RNA sequence: GGACCUGGCGGUGCUUCAUAUCCCUCUAGAGGAGCCUGUUCUGUAAUCGAUAAACCCCGAUCAACCUCACCACCUCUUGCUCAGCCUAUAUACCGCCAUCUUCAGCAAACCCUGAUGAAGGCUACAAAGUAAGCGCAAGUACCCACGUAAAGACGUUAGGUCAAGGUGUAGCCCAUGAGGUGGCAAGAAAUGGGCUACAUUUUCUACCCCAGAAAACUACGAUAGCCCUUAUGAAACUUAAGGGUCGAAGGUGGAUUUAGC
């Protein structure tokens, strides 16, 4: 009962992300150094990009949680500049005033 | 409750931010929002744990909707036994 | 703080139109809101996914769905402990069978844990949210089918299952089944020796004389079994001696001399049986007196703790004893020691606590001063009860004693917010007491103010299924009420009434009406006063027409008038 | 989702168009204009399609002096209710469909020779009973103005007469 | 027929009564259990400000109604069986600085919601001087090299802020930890010293 | 129609009197105070406890003042149950304001017959709340011409104080300087301290009655706080003014803005410091030449849709 | 979790407890559509083959 | 031109109320707000989650009390308590009143695992603040 | 067709004006060069929308995958959803705006005039207008009374947006829906806006305003190109930063034009 698609396959990408966290982050330390043959590297490389690609915490976005929009939101509110002003135009979001100076 | 206070208002903080006026186009029209926060600091001085615990849950309690509070608590300790002398 | 006086209970809405006004809201608004609590519940256990998300910190166990669905589906001994622990009768006695068929070991300890709910419920499922006459212990009932079944039986098995057949007045069979366990060579406990006295009188309905001795019996053999007695196996004996009203008053009290000495504090229940035991319907209540006085100055001054369930019930019995012996000096102590502590809690549910207060400013309106009497009237009611007709009646005929007339306009506004705004005798008590006698003007322009009033409760009313009806000295009450005040012009117009509903004027009424007339000095008018007693055939009315013919009537009237005879 | 939906008010004004470009100058024609419709006239608070009765709200707290419990409609019963509402509102449409046969004038669409009743009451205690108003003219005038450009306004050409002499006409 | 609402028990109300048990906990505004002719609003031209029946603006407000002066002193009477006496041997605070020379900081947070956890309860600032401690020239230079720029030489205090352990209880005996193996490291001299 | 004006008659506003009579004894109750000495200035402080708002309007916070001050005065029927008007000119529509006219056209006849600073003719919104008739501009004109002639007039005691009426009063504020309490120091040495801003700058500055022209900046010698001349030239310039260079002290500390925000502070503190040591006369020749003014220019901000405070975006 | 929003408020609309004026729009612009024929087809059996 | 919560004129004939005859520059000049909570304040968080709470709350209450609400919610947070307060019409019954009471405070208890608290005013017909 | 009314227009008249404004007048700019960026053409298998004033670093406070709607190939069928659709229509709409508005109008309800035509409605030494309400104004915010924000009615341009979301109507339903893999988003050219510069009021360094050098084919001048490294990331010739190499045009800009008290 999502907006759309598009906001129900981030719900995906972000529950994928979730349950790989730990495992892309122990093999990604490996990577991350000048310690370690590069033998080991090497394997490294090849094993966390084997991984499903919607694990990957780069393709997760951050839409609007009442109209998924992609641009135009606020990370605080998780809300669109539409949707933010709809409320704050009706005194329904505490402390959220008109600006004049 | 017999408890020295002394208080101060420390200076407001008031964040600005813009957006869209339209849902589509028309740029150079924005709106602009803020959000002001009011502070004030009410600094007692030589409480004991009891005097402190009843005190604040009375005030704590009676907070009024949207209004925040930070308190903090400078406690007096005693030099541990081991940092008296040292261990020759 | 304080009680405020001017609200109702908290639990109520405080808003004029969601406050209860009668008694029966009260009841029935606090009923409507335990059914959205209920719904909501319902629908909370049926849904659980919903509400299975949890964001408090810290956590809240009681905000949670319950499951009360078993969840080990399989064949075992820990399987069926978990049916046993949400209480599914069916289930466990049909997966029981299964398990004991198979042929596998079953512990003592899991068999008497299926008896205890079996014997407890009697082999019938316990109330649910959604899927008294006769005796409800069936002979083809499973806990006697499984009772048989057991290879072995314990201390617990019998005690469990005595105590089954009482609870569900089987009372007959658990002797019986307590001759058994003297044949075992074992010993039963307290629970199991309470329900046996139970028992023994209700089994047979014989003289108190032979079940005195049937009683000792079973506590000489608690003696000889090494078994200590506890407030509930006192309570039962009072309790069960109550039916022998009169030859139990003596006995009762050894009742109550053994529990100090051997250090068993009696609580509020135990008092509670023995003064419904002595009391009783009579005229001279000479024992009663002596005994309520006692009881109270050992209670006074205490704070009490939950122990029997019948505790409540004490301040109910009080109060009434202290009515119908008509001592104020006495109602002050067990209402001052109900507010000790917080002994408040124990006057008990709504309709015990009406009944208490109602006895109890019905008593103090009787007894007491007219200036303090005003006082309780404005705290108790409403916050602490609504008040039932009988007591705005008892307040009247207080104020008509302390001849303070003028709180009346007061009296009616209140009860018009309390349900009493269509209750006949309510206002067929309010129009004499105001009408009875002449007032000066200033408070007879007030009374005449609620008879305005009263009469639109009468040309309204809620019931439409009969035709209005006006009691006989009501319109005899609001008519004079007019005069008095002033107000003749609408005096005149309440005469059609009288003949229209056949109700019979009164001669005051009508002799009061002369007055007027000659004031205004309109023989017409004087004529219809004349024209409305001939039609009931008073005899004052020829009498009066003489006089009125003599002083203000036309000449052609006069005839007119005696031929209408 | 249940976030994305609205409120009745809020879904007939942006279907019934009323106010638009359209509508401003004589832009849509009025062939088949859409009526609003109240979905909650008929509703009784409490009743759903699982046909559960709620006490204190769908139904009657006690019974025979005595709370009710939480109970659910049969498949039967409930099938007869839902037949039932259907009743309520299959009458609502036609019958809002129906016309009131005014007493046509000089022609079936002229307003010339119809009846506007008796004057409203004056203020101070007057009245014109017996007096009637029948329409003589109804005009469509326009004017050119410098903002709106082609407005509308209405003239019309009335006669009052008590049928005793006095008459007069306005417009 | 038609239910028919009652009227307020403000009418009630005497002037000479007790306040607070009507408003004993915080509570929106009633308007009919308020006594008083109070408006709120903006007027229109030729108007007056709205009446309490009905207004939503004096339902936003935070009233204090249950904190008038004569609850306080009312409230906190009650309350004074819970307080202890502060030692009145520490008359000012350089008297405190000699017997207790460690002060210990945390800060508790107060908002609205359902989680009460906040990850800035953890923190602990441990501040102390170093005249009170017992030290010597070396293990004062020493000491001063090791806690880098923790110490003011401004004000010869040392500040030691931990905020490694999720809990409150684990800083603190982090920082009382650190303080005894500085301590204990800068009383002990190395071979490697002896080319300052 | 729905929308009536809300017309409060007597005895409406006679039951508002008494409700607040008894709302202002209640609310004594609730402070703890005596209710017979409850001012309206404690209603005011107790309803800003009670009921906080925070509103920047200050006629939508809670209120509780007597009906007079809150329902406005209503015209009072004008005529009696037969019909007739008291007053004669009542079918004028203005016929208090035209009562007035022609009062005042008669006293200047009798004239004919027989034979200042701080004050101002009463405003046109405050001549509407005497007659209770809406009024023109041009109806006010024609009202005070005829004053102002009967002035000019010989006037008799009677008429002084029927103008009197009408001419309100103008608190004005002196335009001088206020001068500084000269302290002593623990030496003895007088002083004056001021304070002055600039932009964001804010100085504080203690200006010695005797010295041989030193100034420390900070703790700074001036010429090496201020390199640029031009800010040792607005430094001069007070002292260059009232003629009395190389004879003070100065102790002044700056803080915030630039370079030429730091010494517009510093003068202004040191002129306000200075004007205790100097004549009434010369304090009013340095209000005169700016130096005792607070220079109100500040940076004005920028607009969301505009390149600056002014600047537009280029128009293509 | 718009799920849980959205399973709930309809199981309360199905039991009466709430009243959703959207879906009332949107469940009779549906049933005056079946009565002018836009009727959605049988899935399978639609008008292309 | 400028649409925001913003009713246009009419003849006269259209009833508004204080809050819907105020626009959105008056909202901390000449109106309050519905919902008072810390999220929005310096250093606070969950502020997008005292959000979507107040979102829901205006709905389900628009829906579990039908024609009944003659005025916006307003929303308190105290601590873990919420209170919903709410003016209402006298047209629906007490019992009803009673129940959805209990329904609805313990439904977004469990839901929001918090005690829920709803103050009801009656009001006989919607305040009118003038006639736009 | 004749004669009027209103409105618009006039390379229509008089008079008085425009304060950053129409023109001249003051100051820095644009168009000239290079780069960045958008658009239009062209191109590509390969989105959409805005598009005189009122489009053009506009939706985007932002596109390596994702975002994504596009293209090619493959796949699924009561399908996350008591389905679904970024399918058409903004000329059915709500909603949010632009614009005239750097305006002062707007208007219910009455009244009167014109013979009761559309229409119209002032003169203060006053001749038919009165007016709630909306706006302006006033209040408020910011550092005041100033100024700047904000506000700014009714209307106009069927102005903008069905691709914020919702939605009326018509249409698709083994496909106009859903998912996966890979991929394009370039530059002959023209144009808008912007950045940096053409230097000596400058360049570099120290300092942060008392200095010493530089200074035209090793000068001024690239944020471009080429090479390397690093940062983020699963993934970078590719994005950004830095370093190195390189040392172009350009030498003050035609017609015209922008902003600012
Ligand atoms: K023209
Ligand atoms: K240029
Ligand atoms: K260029
Ligand atoms: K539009
Ligand atoms: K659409
Ligand atoms: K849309
Ligand atoms: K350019
Ligand atoms: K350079
Ligand atoms: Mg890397
Ligand atoms: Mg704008
Ligand atoms: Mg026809
Ligand atoms: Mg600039
Ligand atoms: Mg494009
Ligand atoms: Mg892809
Ligand atoms: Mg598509
Ligand atoms: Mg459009
Ligand atoms: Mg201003
Ligand atoms: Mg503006
Ligand atoms: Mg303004
Ligand atoms: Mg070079
Ligand atoms: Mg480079």
């Amino acid at each position: 009962h999502y907006v759309d698609w598009r906001m129900w396959r981030d719900v995906k990408r972000r529950k994928m992300a979730y349950e790989y966290a730990d495992e892309r982050l122990r093999i990604n330390s490996l990577r991350k150094n000048t310690i370690l043959p590069k033998i080991l590297q090497d394997v490294a490389d090849e094993e966390i990009a084997a991984l499903p690609r919607d694990s990957c915490p780069v393709r997760i976005r951050n839409r609007c949680v009442m109209t998924s929009r992609p641009r135009g939101v606020k990370r605080r509110w998780r809300l669109s500049r539409i949707v933010f002003r709809h409320l704050a135009d009706h005194g329904q979001l505490s402390g959220i005033q008109r600006a004049t100076w | 409750l017999g408890i020295s206070i002394k208080v101060h208002e420390p200076p407001r903080k008031i964040e600005r931010f813009t957006l869209l006026q339209s849902v589509h186009i028309y740029k150079k029209h924005r709106v602009q929002y803020e959000m002001r926060t009011l502070y004030r600091c009410l600094e007692l001085e030589h409480l004991t744990g009891s005097t402190a615990d009843v005190y604040l849950e009375y005030i704590q309690r009676n907070l009024p909707e949207g209004v925040a509070m930070e308190v903090t608590k400078t406690q007096l300790e005693q030099l541990p036994e081991h940092i008296k002398e040292p261990i020759w | 703080v304080n009680r405020d006086t001017t609200a109702v209970p908290y639990v109520f809405q405080d808003d004029p139109y969601l406050m209860p006004a009668s008694s029966l809201e009260s009841r029935s608004f606090l009923l409507a809101k335990k059914s959205g609590e209920n719904v909501a519940k319902f629908i909370i256990n049926s849904y659980p996914k919903y509400f299975q998300k949890d964001i408090a910190e810290p956590h809240i166990p009681c905000l949670m769905p319950e499951y009360f669905e078993p969840q080990i589906k399989d064949i075992s001994e820990a399987a069926l402990k978990e049916r046993i622990e949400l209480r599914k009768v069916k289930a466990s006695v049909d997966m029981f069978d299964q398990l004991l068929q198979a042929g596998t070991t079953v512990s003592l300890e899991t068999t008497n844990s299926l008896l205890d709910l079996l014997c407890y419920y009697g082999d019938q499922e316990p109330s649910t949210d959604y899927h008294q006459f006769g005796v409800t212990w069936r002979a083809k009932n499973n806990a006697e089918r499984i009772f048989s079944l057991m290879p072995e039986k314990n201390e617990h098995s019998y005690c469990t299952m005595i105590r089954g057949m009482v609870k569900h007045r089987a009372y007959e069979q658990a002797l019986n089944l307590y001759t058994e366990l003297l044949n075992n060579r074992l010993h039963a406990d307290v629970y199991t020796f309470n329900a046996l006295i139970e028992a023994t009188v209700c089994a047979i309905n014989e003289k108190f004389e032979e079940k005195w001795s049937k009683i000792l019996e079973l506590l000489r053999h608690m003696v000889a079994q090494k078994v200590k007695p506890n407030l509930q196996t006192f309570n039962t004996i009072l309790k069960c001696l109550r039916r022998f009203h009169v030859f139990a008053r003596s006995p009762a009290l050894q009742v109550l001399r053994e529990m100090k000495a051997i250090g068993i504090e009696p609580s509020l229940a135990t008092y509670h049986h023995i003064i419904r035991l002595f009391d009783q319907p009579g005229d001279p209540l000479k024992r009663s007196s002596f005994i309520i006085y006692d009881i109270m100055n050992e209670l006074m001054g205490k704070r009490f703790s939950p122990k029997d369930p019948d505790d409540d019930k004490f301040f109910q019995s009080a109060m009434s004893i202290c009515s119908s012996l008509r001592d104020l000096e006495l109602a002050y102590q067990v209402h001052g020691l109900l507010k000790t502590g917080d002994n408040w809690k124990f006057i008990g549910p709504d309709q015990h606590r009406n009944f208490y207060y109602s006895k109890f400013f019905d008593l103090i309106c009787l007894m007491e001063q007219i200036d303090v009497t005003l006082k309780w009237y404005e705290d108790l009611i409403p916050s602490a009860y609504f008040p039932h007709s009988q007591t705005m009646i008892h307040l009247l005929q207080a104020l008509d004693v302390a001849n303070r007339l003028e709180v009346i306009p007061k009296i009616w506004k209140d009860s018009k917010e309390y349900g009493h705004t269509f209750r006949s005798d309510l206002r067929e008590e309010i129009l004499m007491l105001m009408a009875r006698d002449k007032h000066p003007p200033e408070l007879q322009v007030a009374f005449a103010d609620c008879a305005a009033d009263i009469k639109s409760a009468y040309e309204s009313q809620p019931i439409r299924q009969t035709a209005q009806d006006w009691p006989a000295t009501s319109l005899n009450c609001i008519a004079i009420l007019f005069l008095r005040a002033g107000r003749t012009q609408e005096a005149w117009k309440m005469l059609g009434l009288f003949r229209k509903h056949n109700k019979i004027p009164r001669s005051e009424l009508l002799n009061e009406l002369m007055d007027s007339a000659k004031v205004s000095n309109s023989p017409s008018q004087a004529i219809e006063v004349v024209e409305l007693a001939s039609a009931f055939s008073l005899p004052i009315c020829e009498g009066l027409t003489q006089r009125v013919m003599s002083d203000f009537a036309i000449n052609q009237e006069q005839k007119e008038a005696l031929s209408n005879l | 989702s249940f976030f994305t939906k609205l409120t009745a008010d809020e879904l007939w004004k942006g279907a019934l168009a009323e106010t638009g470009a359209g509508a401003k100058k004589g832009r849509g024609k009025r062939t088949k204009k859409k009526k609003r419709k109240d979905l909650n006239r008929g509703q009784i608070i409490g009743e759903g399609r699982y046909g559960f009765l709620w006490p204190g709200l769908n139904v009657p707290l006690m019974k025979n002096g005595a709370v009710q419990t939480i109970a659910q409609r049969s498949k039967e019963e409930q099938e007869k209710v839902e037949a039932d509402m259907i009743q309520q509102r299959e009458e609502w449409d036609r019958k809002k469909k129906m016309k009131v046969k005014r007493e046509r004038g000089w022609s079936g669409n002229s307003w010339g020779g119809i009846s506007l009743g008796p004057p409203d009451p004056g203020p101070c205690g007057e009245t014109y009973e017996d007096f009637d108003t029948r329409i003589l003219e109804v005009r469509n005038v326009f004017t050119m103005t410098a903002k709106e450009g082609r407005k509308k306004s209405i003239r019309v050409l009335v006669a009052v007469g008590n049928g005793k002499g006095a008459a007069g006409f306005s417009i | 027929p038609r239910r028919k609402a009652l009227p307020p028990r403000t009418e009630k109300m005497a002037v000479d009564q007790d306040w607070p048990s009507v408003y004993p906990v915080a509570a929106p505004f009633k308007p009919s259990a308020v006594p008083l002719p109070v408006r709120m609003g903006y007027p229109v031209k030729k108007g007056v400000p709205m009446a309490k029946e009905g207004n939503l603006e004096l339902l936003k407000i935070p009233n204090f109604l249950h904190l008038t002066p004569v609850a306080i002193k009312k409230h906190c009477e009650a309350l004074k069986d819970f307080c202890t006496e502060w030692p009145a041997a520490l008359d000012s605070d350089e008297k405190c600085e000699k017997h207790f020379p460690i002060e210990i900081d945390s800060t508790d947070y107060v908002s609205s919601g359902p989680s009460v956890r906040n990850p800035r309860a953890r923190v602990v600032v441990l501040r102390v001087k170093l005249s009170s401690l017992n030290l010597d020239d070396h293990a004062k230079k020493k000491l001063i090299k090791l806690v880098g720029e923790r110490y003011c030489k401004t004000t010869d205090v040392l500040t030691i802020k931990t905020d490694r352990c999720p809990l409150r209880r684990q800083n603190y005996d982090y920082a009382v930890y650190l303080l005894t193996v500085l301590y204990h490291e800068s009383w002990n001299t190395e071979e490697w010293e002896k080319s300052k | 129609p729905t929308s009536k004006r809300e017309t409060y008659t007597e005895d409406f506003i006679k039951k508002q009197i008494e409700e607040f009579n008894i709302g202002k004894r209640h609310l004594a109750n609730m402070m703890g105070e005596d209710p017979e000495t409850f001012t309206q200035e404690d209603i005011d402080r107790a309803i800003a406890y009670l009921f906080p708002s925070g509103l920047f309007e200050k006629r939508a916070r809670p209120v509780m003042k007597h009906p007079e001050q809150i329902f406005p005065r209503q015209r009072a029927i004008q005529w009696g149950e037969d019909g007739r008007p008291f007053h004669y000119l009542f079918y004028t529509g203005k016929q208090s304001y035209y009562s007035l006219m022609h009062d005042v056209y008669g006293m200047l006849l009798n004239l004919e017959k027989h034979q200042v600073i701080g004050s101002r003719w009463l405003i046109k919104e405050e001549l509407e709340e005497m007659l209770v008739e809406k009024l023109s501009d041009l109806d006010y004109m024609q009202f005070i011409r005829l004053l102002e002639k009967l002035l000019t007039s010989q006037c008799g005691a009677a008429e002084e104080e029927f103008v009197q009426r009408f001419r309100r009063s103008v608190t004005l504020e002196s335009k001088k300087q206020l001068i500084e309490p000269v302290q002593y120091d623990e030496q003895g040495m007088a002083f004056s301290k001021s304070e002055g801003k600039r932009k964001t700058a804010k100085a504080e500055a203690i200006v010695y009655k005797h010295g041989s022209g030193r100034i420390k900046v900070n703790g700074i010698d001036y010429q090496l706080y201020f390199p640029i001349t031009q800010d040792r030239e607005q430094l001069m310039f007070p002292f260059h003014f009232v003629d009395r260079l190389g004879k003070h002290d100065v102790t002044c500390t700056v803080s915030g803005g630039g370079r030429s925000a730091q010494a517009g502070a510093i003068r202004l503190a040191m002129a306000k410091a200075l004007c205790s040591f100097v004549t009434e006369d010369e304090v009013e020749w340095m209000r005169q030449a700016g130096l005792l003014t607070t220079d109100p220019r500040v940076r004005e901000r920028k607009k969301p849709g505009q390149e600056g405070a002014r600047r537009k975006f280029t128009w293509k | 979790n718009h799920h849980t929003y959205a399973e709930l408020m309809q199981t309360l609309r199905f039991l009466g407890l709430y009243r959703d004026e959207h879906q009332d729009f949107m469940d009779e612009q549906k049933r005056l559509k079946k009565l002018r024929g836009k009727e959605k087809p049988k899935k399978g059996e639609g008008k292309r083959a | 031109k400028n649409r925001a919560a913003r009713v246009r004129v009419s003849k006269g004939d259209k009833p508004v109320t204080y809050e819907e005859a105020h626009a959105p520059h008056y909202i901390a000049h000449r109106k309050g707000w519905l919902s008072l909570h810390t999220g929005n304040l310096d250093g606070e968080d969950h502020a997008a989650e005292r959000t979507v709470e107040d979102v829901f709350l205006r709905k389900f209450m628009w829906g579990t009390f039908p024609g009944c609400l003659a005025d916006q919610l307003v929303l308190k947070r105290r601590g873990n308590q919420l209170e919903i307060c709410a003016v209402v019409l006298r047209q629906l019954s007490p019992h009803k009143y009673y129940f959805l009471v209990g329904y609805s405070e313990t439904l977004l208890s469990y839901f929001y695992k918090c005690p829920v608290r709803l103050h009801l005013q009656t009001v006989p017909s919607k305040v009118v603040y003038k006639y736009l």
